[PDB]
């Protein structure tokens, strides 16, 4: 693990802790899951979080927040993943759609900053995301 | 910096994993 990717993660933490309490609820797993397209059922939350909570106290730490990416880390999802993104479905991600996304879950955002992710995910170097390069991230 | 993105994700496939269809 590297410093960076410690920070990365705990940034991704507290996108889903919007009340900063340092754990993360199904209240909280739900608003971000609807402010991405979906729809989930209270029981589908408590599933997601009982697969990892490894106290059984029905909240998620950043351990067990790490362990949730550890074990969907161990395709149709990535296409879906990625249509929330490439919103006028044209098969770029542009940096005006990242921003549209990150904004939606909450997260301030240089202009600076979204092209500098943007360039992160880039392969080609076109200056935008397309489908594959999707895939590479989250492979 | 892409990083979080990344992240959400997991957790947002994870939730996709644990889906029940309709009642
Ligand atoms: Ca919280
Ligand atoms: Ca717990
Ligand atoms: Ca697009
Ligand atoms: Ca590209
Ligand atoms: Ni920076």
């Amino acid at each position: 693990l590297t410093e960076e990717q410690i920070a990365e993660f705990k940034e991704a933490f507290s996108l889903f802790d919007k009340d900063g309490d340092g754990t993360i609820t199904t209240k909280e797993l739900g608003t971000v899951m609807r402010s991405l397209g979906q729809n989930p059922t209270e029981a589908e939350l408590q599933d997601m979080i009982n697969e990892v909570d490894a106290d059984g106290n029905g909240t998620i730490d950043f351990p067990e927040f790490l362990t949730m990416m550890a074990r969907k880390m161990k395709e149709e999802e990535i296409r879906e993943a990625f249509r929330v993104f490439d919103k006028d479905g044209n098969g770029y991600i542009s940096a005006a759609e990242l921003r549209h996304v990150m904004t939606n879950l909450g997260e301030k955002l240089t202009d600076e900053e979204v092209d500098e992710m943007i360039r992160e995910a880039d392969i080609d170097g076109d200056g935008q995301v397309n489908y594959e390069e999707f895939v590479q991230m989250m492979t | 910096h892409m990083g979080k993105v990344y992240a959400a994700l997991m957790i947002f496939d994870f939730y996709k994993q644990n889906k029940t269809s309709r009642d």
